[PDB]
């Protein structure tokens, strides 16, 4: 009938893609590693313009969103209950199955119990395996401990919170508990301090979005958008809110007042907007500033 | 004041004279610099060693050079040149890179403000020489604004470190040329064994990559 947009969807992926942004300065900033002397090219204005366009696609690749996946369902399968060997061990065996050319979402991982029981491996026990037979860069088989609530408050003190993605989609599989739990934890810390600058122009905006059009969240947001004369993202934030909650009160609002561009904004600040009074002032000063630029 | 005194050489010298017969003198080398790209070197000469430290440092700020230095840490390019029997080759770094020189390279270093650079000394490792060839090709090096004028086009730098960003180090002040610089398919450029030999890994030395002291 009427399907609601994804996260893949290909209108959804492009609001998202303009409202993160591209910098190259950010987006290319200078790692701190093991360097080298640099090379240099003799380039006329065309040359450079050409690889500056080549720089603006190897941006766009890396900021690639990540896919938003559901919790995955807890593993609870048992494949064989052979009793006959009830208290024959002490210690339970796990059998990976390691052969090279299987995705390793489809690789049979078993546990036999000491009761006897042929399990599949959970899937804790599933990344576990992985991990130490097919070691991914970046990943511990042995959760660490920047995790822990003490110590992620650490890392959003000191506005590390692109190292906190970074290192929780390193260790943890999109679909993960952990995973979500993080971002989610991560993205809750930008709310509340309004630090949504440190994920523009990277990777991670997108699905910070994600989280707060579907929690209805959006006026932290939409407040930092105006008070950076990003109106364009700040009316398709409106417009991606409406599309995800059509029967909404500013949904309907927009539809029987036919509203568009900064209208949408008022429109939303009264009706389902939490922080309307906020908003209208903000967007107030904004109209102003822009009467005295055209003045 | 703001200038550094270092020693870089003192020799005992000895003439014979008619009725002294075996005379003694001393022979000092001593470069100055004042860590800010400006720095100088001159020999000494006097019967005392204190008489010879006075000359040489009150004269070598008389003859100063000036050095470029790419980001005022390193050279602007790789410098390879020969002063009469002594070569020299002397590698651009990146920061934190520190001076891996000869002794005195180091010094010499120092007093011009260069904090990382590589260099070899092959050759008669003389002092004077060695000085000599140092400020010679440390003062005859291209920058990138000079390269960019002299040719009318963008100078543009490539880290590994920033990806494929491309960062204009330095723009020509007159017209910027149209054409594109020829793509010679293959470079007849003259290369160094050393350096090939180490770039495939045949280069093999107890004494290179040692760990040795921040320098």
């Amino acid at each position: 009938e009427t399907k609601k947009p994804t996260f893949m969807d290909e209108e959804v992926q492009s609001i998202l893609t303009k409202m993160t942004g591209l910098n190259l300065q950010k987006t290319f900033k200078p790692a701190i590693q093991e360097l080298k002397p640099p090379t240099y090219k003799l380039m006329t204005q065309a040359q450079l313009e050409e690889a500056t366009r080549q720089a603006v696609e190897a941006a766009k690749v890396r900021l690639k969103m990540p896919p938003v996946l559901e919790e995955r369902v807890p593993i609870n399968d048992v494949l064989a209950e052979d009793k006959i060997l009830e208290g024959t061990e002490t210690t339970k065996y796990v059998f990976t199955d390691i052969s090279y050319s299987i995705p390793h979402r489809e690789r049979f991982i078993v546990v036999r119990e000491p009761s006897g029981t042929l399990r599949k491996a959970s899937w804790e026990e599933r990344d576990r395996m992985i991990q130490v037979y097919f070691p991914k860069e970046g990943r511990k088989i042995l959760t660490p401990i920047i995790f822990k609530e003490e110590n992620l408050r650490t890392m959003y003190s000191q506005d590390r919170h692109v190292d906190v993605l970074n290192l929780c989609f390193a260790q943890f599989e999109p679909d993960s508990t952990e995973y979500i739990k993080v971002h989610h934890k991560t993205y809750e810390d930008i709310d509340k301090r309004g630090k949504y600058d440190l994920l523009r122009s990277t990777r991670y905006f997108g699905g910070m979005v994600w989280y707060f059009v579907n929690n209805k969240k959006i006026d932290g947001l939409l407040i930092d958008q105006i008070q950076r004369d990003l109106i364009d993202d700040a009316t398709n934030l409106v417009q991606l809110y409406h599309v995800l909650h059509p029967d909404g009160q500013s949904a309907q609002g927009a539809k029987d007042q036919a509203a568009e561009g900064i209208n949408l904004i008022k429109v939303f600040a009264k009706t389902e907007a939490q922080k309307g009074a906020y908003i209208e002032l903000t967007l107030q000063t904004y109209q102003e500033a822009l009467s005295r630029h055209s003045a | 004041e703001d200038f550094d005194t270092r020693i870089l050489e003192v020799r005992n010298v000895f003439t014979m004279t008619a009725k002294e017969g075996r005379k003694k003198s001393i022979r000092v080398l001593v470069a100055v610099g004042n860590g800010k790209g400006a720095a100088g070197f001159s020999i000494g000469k006097a019967t005392d060693r204190m008489d010879a430290f006075r000359k040489a440092k009150n004269r070598a700020v008389h003859h100063l050079h000036y050095i470029e230095r790419y980001e005022d840490h390193t050279i602007f390019h790789d410098i390879s040149l020969r002063f009469k029997r002594t070569h020299i080759k002397m590698k651009k770094q990146p920061k934190g890179y520190g001076l891996r020189c000869h002794r005195a390279i180091i010094t010499i270093c120092r007093l011009i403000g260069i904090k990382d650079m590589y260099a070899k000394v092959s050759g008669s490792i003389n002092m004077l020489s060695l000085t000599q060839g140092l400020f010679r090709g440390l003062s005859r090096q291209e920058t990138h604004q000079q390269l960019a004028d002299k040719k009318g086009l963008h100078v543009v730098e490539i880290r590994e470190e920033c990806g494929p960003l491309p960062i204009v180090v330095a723009s020509p002040r007159g017209p910027l040329r149209k054409d594109p610089e020829p793509e010679d398919e293959v470079p007849d450029v003259k290369l160094d064994w050393e350096d090939v030999k180490t770039a495939q890994g045949m280069k093999r030395s107890v004494w290179s990559n040692l760990k040795r002291a921040a320098t």
